[PDB]
């Protein structure tokens, strides 16, 4: 367990460092994709549950 | 200008010609054959391995420590090495079968230099308590317990011609033993901090000592200051000595120091770089060992690795 | 005159030592006996070796996806076998910390 | 380009650090198995 979170935090800190590792077209691309996706099924997004919620 | 100025005799320098990365531990001590054909080494990583000398492949890799390597030898009479590391072990590696045959036992702390008597069949070792001991090969019984120190003994050889056994303690002093009567013959007060390294030359007598303060050099009856050499001023750990005079000196910061052994003038200063995982600051050789040719100089390093040197062919990097 | 407990003083005949390998082999005539190093060459012999054991080593399909092509694969190629030895940036740590733990 | 975690070059090469007139190897993975002996006695 030390040397997972140990490895972990290395991991984490070069995430920081060294930038996200999704370029911006890599990331626009799946983004365009799932807007896509989404208004070819029409789906309704979901609403913030009321406080007078039936269910 | 100086006195023994001019007469030093040209050596030529060292270089580097491969590094040998395999253990995942210390390297610690290096032995090799009588007949030329391998090398051998200890480490931390507890595993002894065996290296072909010309090709620097991997032999095998035999275990069978509980903790780290301190010493290996190989025998020159018989055939079958000898260990000795820090989980108070001494072993009796049988070459043909390549299995521990005589497991000796009676340290009452770690193990830390063996050498073997090059003529009779017995065996000297010396450990971190306060003692040296002579088990007999074959019997594997203490003929004496070397008892005459007051700290770690660091490191020992052993000759054929008296005086016998010579002990370099961590309690600043040598001494040098009788090996028949057990008694020490004359120790040697000089080196303000430790002696950890001293090696003989082997032709004519006169071996010498290392330490931090001022590698001295002595003379074998009774003992006798002969000169004192250089300011190379680490915590040095090996000394080994060619049979055309060169001498290495091999300390613990990375830094060794090639000398001759005539006049006592510091030839070359090379220092070595780390591969690449290890930190700057974690550079320093262990062992030093050259082949029975004496073409190859090869050392242990901390860095988990063995550097194989070899001479240079110019003569342009002449004396001052 | 009174010595240790090992040689007079004590009957405690214990296991581990007892005769084990009693007799000593020599290192005979065909292997590297001191009589057969007394005369040999060593340097002209290593370098042959060497210099012996150094010549040894010599569409209509998929239009439609998004990323038609990633171009390469470990975008030069994959072969390594070196040797970091901070143990924590290891290849073999990094494979022992990607098989066991998920 | 961007470097990925799981290669991310932490050091320089051997080959790099040396010069490329030493050799380095990495025997990490022995020959001659342990029942193979080494002085291969008289039979």
């Amino acid at each position: 367990t030390r040397l997972y979170l140990k490895a972990e935090q290395e991991r984490q800190h070069n995430y920081l460092k060294d930038g996200p590792y999704i370029t911006a077209e890599e990331a626009v691309a799946v983004y365009t994709t799932t807007v896509h996706w989404l208004e070819s099924r029409r789906f309704s997004p979901i609403p913030f549950p009321p406080l007078s919620y039936k269910h | 200008k100086a006195p023994t100025m001019p007469k030093p005799q040209w050596h030529p320098p060292w270089k580097l010609y491969r590094v040998i990365s395999g253990h995942l531990g210390w390297v610690r001590c290096i032995a090799v054959e009588p007949g030329n054909q391998w090398f051998v080494t200890g480490s931390a990583d507890r595993t002894i391995k065996i290296w072909d000398l010309a090709s620097g492949k991997l032999k095998l890799s035999l275990t069978g420590h509980i903790s780290t390597v301190r010493g290996v030898i190989v025998s020159t009479r018989s055939p079958y090495l000898f260990s000795c590391g820090e989980d108070k072990q001494v072993k009796c590696w049988d070459l043909e079968y390549n299995k521990v045959i005589r497991h000796y036992h009676g340290h009452l702390s770690a193990v830390y230099g063996l050498d073997l008597h090059p003529t009779i069949d017995v065996l000297v070792t010396c450990s971190r308590d306060s003692t040296a001991r002579i088990w007999d090969v074959r019997t594997k019984a203490s003929v004496h317990t070397l008892s005459g120190h007051t700290n770690a003994v660091a490191t020992v050889r052993c000759q054929a011609a008296e005086p016998q056994i010579i002990t370099g303690s961590h309690d600043t002093t040598i001494r040098l033993w009788d090996l028949v009567a057990g008694k020490t013959r004359v120790t040697l007060t000089n080196h303000k901090k430790s002696v950890r390294a001293v090696v003989l030359h082997p032709r004519h007598y006169t071996f010498a000592s290392g330490s931090p303060d001022n590698i001295k050099q002595w003379k074998f009856p009774d003992g006798s200051f002969i000169q004192n050499l250089s300011g190379h001023n680490a915590i040095i750990n090996t000394l080994t000595v060619n049979s055309d005079g060169v001498l290495v000196s091999g300390a613990d910061n990375g830094t060794m120091h090639l000398w001759d052994w005539r006049t006592g003038y510091n030839f070359q200063r090379v220092h070595a770089a780390v591969q690449p995982g290890s930190l700057d600051s974690e550079s320093g050789i262990f062992a030093c060992a050259f082949d029975q040719s004496e073409s190859r100089l090869l050392t242990a390093e901390a860095d988990k690795t063995i550097k194989v040197y070899r001479e240079d062919d110019t003569a342009t990097e002449e004396t001052h | 005159k009174g010595e240790g407990d090992l040689s007079q003083l004590s009957k405690q005949y214990s296991s581990r030592d007892l005769p084990s390998h009693t007799k000593i082999k020599y290192r005979q005539t065909t292997q590297d006996a001191p009589e057969e190093v007394r005369n040999r060459d060593f340097r002209r012999e290593l370098e042959e070796r060497e210099r012996a054991a150094a010549r040894e080593k010599n569409r209509r399909w998929d239009d439609d996806v998004v990323f038609k092509n990633c171009a390469k694969g470990v975008d030069d190629q994959k072969k390594d076998k070196r040797f970091v030895n901070d143990t924590l940036r290891s290849e073999f740590h990094k494979k022992f910390m990607e098989k066991y733990i998920k | 380009e961007v470097v990925l975690h799981e290669d991310k070059k932490y050091y320089p090469t051997a080959e790099e650090v040396y010069g490329p007139e030493v050799e380095t190897i990495v025997q990490e993975e022995d020959t001659q198995p342990l029942t193979e002996p080494i002085i291969k006695p008289v039979k």
